[PDB]
């Protein structure tokens, strides 16, 4: 495969001193955690956690205490960063209900006052459709008045409505594939439609950084799972060759199927998948492709049709196209697109259709209205404006952040920008300092990531203006000066 | 002997070290029975290419017979409610799991529109960050207060609730005693957790006792392992596949006698059973604390998307960090949360709707008795029960065809019925095909006996 | 498979003292051989062997000297036992041209006098057809006068005659199979018809004691050869199971064919093959059977139809039936019998037919006459008389030899009787002493056999009377008393 | 350095032994890159049974097209000789390899009958024991004396002679330079011996020189290996597949220059070439000692079954113990040995038959020139030559069909011809299809020109 335009990604390596220092910090935390646990065990220090009721003392202990080691010792110290309640629409500016704790984050008590105007860089807005006023809200209100809050049965029995059918045909037209099917949860889409496609005696080649839903769907099916390196086409060639040549592990038999699970944009890294190469190998080795366009269905592409439009390839090359409405379109749900026989088989033999409740009518109405707005069916130019504004914002933000001396991951086109903090204490420090300057960011630590790579993710949007980006960039530069977060040798 | 030991002691050090090394060499040689052949071979490039060429993958989807009963989806031309329109024919809804008629209350729609004006439609993020609204905490508090319990946790999808709750506590190397007629969500939850699964007979305490005593024998076999294995009993308050209630007090006694915690599912039971509608526990009077975890979904009674789990903080708090459907997915939209809150307010205001529902269920269950080809499996307190073929035919497909003919002839006479749908190749214990009857607090008396008469006449017409 | 009558074989194990003593003898021989070679190398002792011509001294040496070690040191000492010329028909009594050597068996000079009346127990007569006078000789003389000594071309071009066709149809009627083909050499039959049946990608399961012709035929074909233990059905099951389950060695592919090479009677051991069991496994595992009835085609069976008649099974169960006319019928040649398609394919794609000269006319006439005599077509009772006389002789001889205290190998029915000598010097001693008493036997030593088992083989015949057997038995008993050859603890 | 060495020397013994053991452990660990996964798996009994069931063997013999040219065997109704009867039609034999007419001499039949009266038909044993007759030694002595050589050895089957002689001397790791147009017996002999085979162009000394010089370069590359490899050159005196003679003197010079022994095949050459009929050596005058081994078969000239090898005792004596066809097979019947002895006596008595054979071969080879579609490949001294298609068609099958039509039309006119037969899938260098012409000392002049005219007319009739 070849690229019609350059494909440039930068993953700068960690400085050695920073690695030594983060190991020092983790060792200190581990030793103090062991001392903490000893003190709590010998009842010298009071334990604030709940306890099993006295009637079940002789029962086997519910949890293994070593499993929650990091929860009590490392997670609880900076627990105030994550579960931050909000009390307004998650636009470019969000209102956060401010909270305080006096028992060192074990229990939080809410103060009356409320923060206002916090710049939102943690919500998944990509086209700015999360608005409490507009045309989509009016249509959703109309359908809510007509239809109600939710359906009370499954698709197969009585829960199929006309709204679902028209949403499915609209999605099929939008993607470009023959047919599509819709579900009420993006997680459930994978977890219930991967077991149906593959079973015992098949092979699944998962990326190194796949989402939890894809992994759970792979495990629920009896297929064998092999993990190849992140965006390493050579590794994918090697696993495909070995799987085809050597067959099944115990008794040498041909694989019934070979399925490759990949995503458009990986949220944490921000790296766009090398789609032309993987499609080339898929065709060469006669494999099947499952593409998760959860993050790229609205963010990427000149018109917002996904990575298949960003690269310019043919949607018929991708066998299964999963997708999620939560990120870009501003409403919950999910979908799978493909050929008509695939959609019929999924309509008949999918867990979600048989046993699970359908989508809500206002939600499908909001999805329909937003999708019509993107494709220009309303007749206005609002569809193209947001798509070009998002690209302008992401290019400006990434360029200015990289020229300041920070370390940034991923491709230059991906709207998600991971800055690297590299140290356990700088996670909480960055979170608290950024909140003190009225900016909301998301910090990811050790057990999720590798040990040396701890990050903070900025999710950009088309709702952000130039003034908001300038304010955020100035605050980021000031904080990076304060915490010495500029680790880049190149600039 | 002793002289040899003395002579060895008098000998130098390095020589004895060498002799010991030789002894170790001998003991390694004696047990080295791995008769390695010392050969290495590899394939050629052309052979690899021909192996690539000969392999042929199966199609992604098998061809469909195109005669599937589930191939044709019913198309509702409007909201699914009382006096619905399905397939272009006016009907009366006897298939939608709307027990309390809260779907079309103007109060619920008013609350939903009020929260829509403020927040919008999408949460745009997980609960772990910038996806928690005040409505979510308010709804969790309301659910905790309603059921007289410390804590509750809400999921944005009803199926994922129990399927994420079960794997959080049960891990590899544990023992689970689950009923045979358990819904598919429980089955997939028990598949996700790699624990050992033991099934007992439906609503039989004898099989549970036998399995528990065999587990006791196995515990006596190896106490050390028995001290690190946890035992769970997963049951449903009102079974969907059968429509029968569960014997809670005996389960509680077995729990306290054999040291095995209890997981309870109240999806049908939650809003219909009890004086105030709190489940099978209120129906039996069992104390709430005797049950570790109670799972439910707001889809049936509350008429809103999502589910929840209820229990003590010691048990609930683990799901916020181990529940995959909670950690790795977007939260419930504020619209549905407000609708659920208003439904809870309405349920708390008037507790007589449960009584009238019990009345109507009893009436219709008594009336539907006396059909030659149809037997009414279920109980006189469940809103949803079944109608099965008394003398079943030789095959399942002919049975489902007969039941679908009955269903179609009923729809042509303004009675909207449905047939229970299952995954034939996935269900652990596949139930027999059966028509499903659902009772609401909205169906008047005359509609009840009219539906009974219509089903009776159609059954006699078809099955004779 | 089951036996209609008992199948009793006795392989008595060597006494330990005899093993120690034969190892002592072989060690002494090896040391003296090394000294012999040293003396010959340093020119201290004159070498009687020929030498390369002076013009080729700088050429690389033709032979490797270590390969002929046993020839000069062990074989040459008792070389006078084997290549004994004869000057009469090899009947029950043969005339041997007696020879003497003064250079210790390196060179033999013939004395004028000729031994007469030596009892022949080394020739392969089994039915006594090796007679210089009779009906077969008259028919052979007639055909010699008519046709000549030999044909001057191959079967395919002009060398096919009517005599060959009628011999082939007679052989097909005799065996009971549909068709048969004839060749001018028993060795060539295997060596030229095993490469045609199997090729690269096939498996051959050879017995542990197969003839050299079968091994050479297997090697000339590219098939993989696996050797199973002698008459060990458990080993045959294990190799068949492993071959079917695990496939080809490098790349796991199914075997194109599985061919099992076995013989009726093994000449050295005297053990009859366990035909019912091997046919049972052949049918169970869908293999192919090649049966070499070189020794059993005339010796075994109530009517002399081979092991398939001795056991009583069906000839159609055996896929390929090789055979040789040299042993029983008294004339050189060979044949293969089977179904018509097999014979046609061999007629078209066999090396012997295409490139090699056909049989001689007098030889095929003698085979035809003897085969007609066996089946009773001549109308006399001579056919059954020889067959029953051979069984009487072999039973009497084996019983009387076993009651004397010797160690005998093989089944009680096999006409070949191997007596065990067990020591290197007793080989030559037995040969010379038996010749001094006018008995001709065949002695087999180390490099052919296992190290501890050296033997002397008696080949019985229907020409031997009761008087001849009594004389031979008395001489054998006397020699066994002289050399202490009775090693049997049982009797 | 030096101080460290002194300190180590001053330290005790057992401690240093332990430190050395640790050093050996480290050096073992560093090179132990075998990343073993520590896993063991085995197949189940039912899986073994299903693997047994799925395997299907190919048929023992592939189906035949039933249109094979070799499917129909010619049937001779009597002895193959001059004025034979083939396929029921009277003919004149131009196909049997009987060059000297010794098949039907009354003297040969008298000798054969005399030895039949004494010994019978079968030897009944190998030469290794009780299978050696006085006639065998007499025949070996006669063959040794006839060819002016020390020793000769006789095999009971012509094909097996060279096929057993070649593997006895050439072993694995040697080099053999064999002509491309070598008969099948030589090819199978070279296959039985696992030595390395190098083929050069037919009757080209340039390719032999090039291969020898490349071998010389390889010798200079590694002298130690070059000192233990033996080099052989296998050639035929009169090639069967072509009918051309071999350049002996140049081969002898190449042998003495490059240190490679010579194996010679004289099957056609043995009884036709030379003043006294001793082969190509007598034709060229080359000394007999320059050639290590000379193989022949008594089937063509002597009209008797069997073959022989001739040479010095140093070379011949090895075959008595290493020749498989000699060691593991019954000897030649005394009948054929006596026939061969009488044929040798007749050949020694009158040496003019070779001259008249040369005369007739020259005449017929000259006469057969001038056929439009047939070219006469061969030489004017070989009794057997070929006729090939000048302008060959697109396929071999059409060519053999045309040649067989010519052969049939010739047989219908009392001329008995034959077509050369080969194994298509086995021959290393498959020759083109060709009719074969064989000349005898029995065919009169008029029969020669009549056969020439008949073949000419049939060729013009068919190929135009
Ligand atoms: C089994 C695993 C035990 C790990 C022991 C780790 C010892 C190091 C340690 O944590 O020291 C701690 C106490 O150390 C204790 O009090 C040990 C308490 C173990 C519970 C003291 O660590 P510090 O000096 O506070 O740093
Ligand atoms: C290399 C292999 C060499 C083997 C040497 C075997 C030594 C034993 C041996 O044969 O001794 C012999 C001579 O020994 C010699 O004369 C050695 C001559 C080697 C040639 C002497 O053996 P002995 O005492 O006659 O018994």
């Amino acid at each position: 495969g070849l690229y019609k335009r350059p494909f440039n990604e930068a993953f700068e390596e960690t400085p050695m001193l920073v690695a030594v220092l983060t190991y020092v910090g983790y060792g200190v935390l581990t030793l103090f955690g062991y001392l903490r646990d000893f003190l709590r065990y010998w009842r010298i220090e009071k334990c604030h956690h709940a306890t099993e009721r006295e009637e079940q003392k002789d029962f086997v202990s519910l949890y293994q205490d070593f499993e929650n080691f990091y929860t009590r010792n490392l997670y609880m110290r900076i627990r105030d960063n994550w579960n931050r309640p909000i009390c307004s629409v998650p636009g470019a500016r969000v209102d956060i209900m401010e909270r305080q704790s006096h028992d060192y984050n074990w229990s939080f008590k809410y103060t009356g006052n409320i923060i206002k105007g916090v710049i939102n860089m943690g919500s998944y807005n990509y086209l700015g459709f999360a608005r409490n006023t507009g045309s989509c809200q009016e249509a959703a209100a109309k359908v809510l008045e007509e239809y109600g809050a939710g359906v009370c049965s499954t698709r197969q029995e009585i829960g199929n409505l006309d709204k679902h059918e028209e949403l499915e045909e609209l999605v099929a037209r939008f993607l470009g594939v023959e047919a599509a099917m819709a579900y009420g949860m993006g997680f459930a889409t994978n977890s219930m439609n991967i077991p149906a496609l593959v079973g015992k005696g098949c092979l699944i080649l998962s990326d190194e950084l796949n989402h939890a839903s894809l992994v759970l769907g792979a495990r629920l099916s009896g297929a064998t799972i092999r993990i190849f390196k992140h965006n390493n086409m050579q590794s994918l060639e090697k696993l495909l060759k070995d799987a085809i040549v050597y067959g099944q592990p115990r008794t040498r038999r041909p694989w019934k199927k070979i399925l490759i699970l990949v995503e458009g944009i990986y949220s944490m890294e921000g790296s766009i998948v090398r789609l032309p190469e993987v499609i080339a190998l898929k065709k060469k080795y006669k494999a099947y492709l499952y593409l998760d366009e959860a993050h790229s269905i609205g963010a990427l592409g000149p018109t917002g049709r996904g990575v298949v439009e960003y690269f310019g390839l043919d949607p018929e090359d991708v066998d299964v196209m999963m997708g999620t409405f939560t990120k870009s379109f501003g409403a919950s749900g999910g979908y799978i697109g493909g050929k008509k026989e695939l959609i019929d088989y999924l309509r008949t033999h999918s867990h979600s259709a048989v046993y699970a409740t359908s989508l809500s009518p206002p939600v499908v109405e909001q999805i329909i209205t937003s999708m019509k707005c993107i494709m220009g069916q309303d007749g206005t130019s609002l569809g193209k404006e947001c798509v070009q504004q998002l690209a302008e914002n992401t290019r400006y933000f990434r360029r200015r952040l990289k020229e300041m001396g920070f370390i940034i991951y991923g491709n230059e086109d991906s709207p998600v920008v991971p800055l690297m903090l590299y140290m356990p204490a700088k996670i909480g420090a960055f979170g608290r300092e950024m909140l003190k300057r009225n900016i909301g960011v998301v910090v990811v630590g050790f057990p999720a990531t590798p040990i040396i790579e701890s990050r903070a993710r900025f999710c950009l949007s088309a709702a952000h203006t130039k003034e908001i980006l300038d304010t955020a960039l100035k605050e980021i530069d000031e904080v990076g000066d304060l915490l010495q977060l500029k680790y880049s040798r190149h600039r | 002997l002793v002289e040899m030991v003395q002579a060895l002691y008098e000998a130098p050090a390095y020589h004895l070290i060498l002799e010991g090394i030789l002894i170790l060499w001998i003991i390694r040689l004696l047990f080295s029975k791995t008769y390695k052949l010392q050969e290495r071979s590899d394939l050629t490039v052309k052979e690899k290419e021909e192996l690539i060429e000969e392999w042929q993958p199966e199609p992604l989807v098998p061809p469909v017979p195109k005669d599937h009963p589930a191939l044709n989806y019913n198309i509702v031309s409007g909201p699914p409610s009382h006096k619905t329109v399905v397939n272009g024919k006016e009907c009366i809804n006897f298939a939608s799991f709307n027990f309390l008629g809260l779907l079309d209350n103007p109060r619920v729609k008013a609350a939903a529109l009020a929260s829509l004006k403020k927040y919008g439609v999408g949460t745009c993020g997980p609960r772990g960050f910038y996806g928690t609204f005040d409505v979510h905490l308010d709804l969790e508090d309301r659910l905790a207060k309603f059921m007289k319990t410390e804590e509750a946790i809400i999921y944005s999808y009803g199926f994922a609730t129990i399927a994420s709750a079960i794997p959080a506590y049960s891990k590899r190397g544990d023992i689970v005693f689950v009923d045979r007629a358990a819904c598919f969500a429980i089955q997939k939850g028990l598949q996700a957790s790699r624990s050992d699964i033991k099934l007992f007979k439906h609503n039989d305490m004898a099989d549970l006792e036998r399995l528990l005593k065999e587990q006791e024998i196995e515990d006596q076999k190896n106490p050390r392992k028995a001290r690190v294995t946890r035992r769970f009993i997963v049951v449903e308050g009102l079974y969907m596949n059968t429509g029968t209630i569960c014997p809670l007090p005996e389960l509680v006694k077995l729990k306290y006698k054999y040291k095995a915690r209890i997981f309870l599912e109240e999806s049908l039971s939650f809003g219909v059973l009890g004086e105030h509608g709190r489940g099978v526990t209120e129906h039996y009077g069992i104390n709430i604390d005797d049950i570790d975890l109670i799972s439910a979904n707001m889809e049936n009674a509350l008429a809103s998307i999502g589910g929840f789990c209820c229990g003590r903080s010691f048990v609930i708090d683990h799901q916020r960090l181990s529940g995959q459907g909670y950690c790795f997915s977007a939260s419930l939209p504020p619209l549905l949360a407000a609708a659920a809150i208003e439904a809870l307010n309405i349920m708390e205001e008037n507790p007589g709707i449960f009584a009238v529902l019990k009345e109507k269920c009893g009436q219709i269950h008594k009336a539907l008795q006396g059909i030659s080809g149809l037997k009414v499996v279920g109980e006189s307190l469940s809103p949803a029960f079944h109608l099965q073929l008394e003398e079943s035919t030789g095959s399942r497909e002919q049975d489902v065809r007969l039941l679908q003919e009955i269903v179609d002839q009923c729809m042509n006479r303004s009675i909207a019925l449905t047939q229970a749908r299952y995954l034939e190749k996935e269900e652990k214990c596949l139930p027999p095909p059966s028509i499903r009857v659902v009772v609401t607090v909205e169906q008047t008396e005359e509609e009840l006996e009219r539906a009974a008469s219509t089903i009776k006449e159609v059954a006699q017409a078809v099955l004779l």
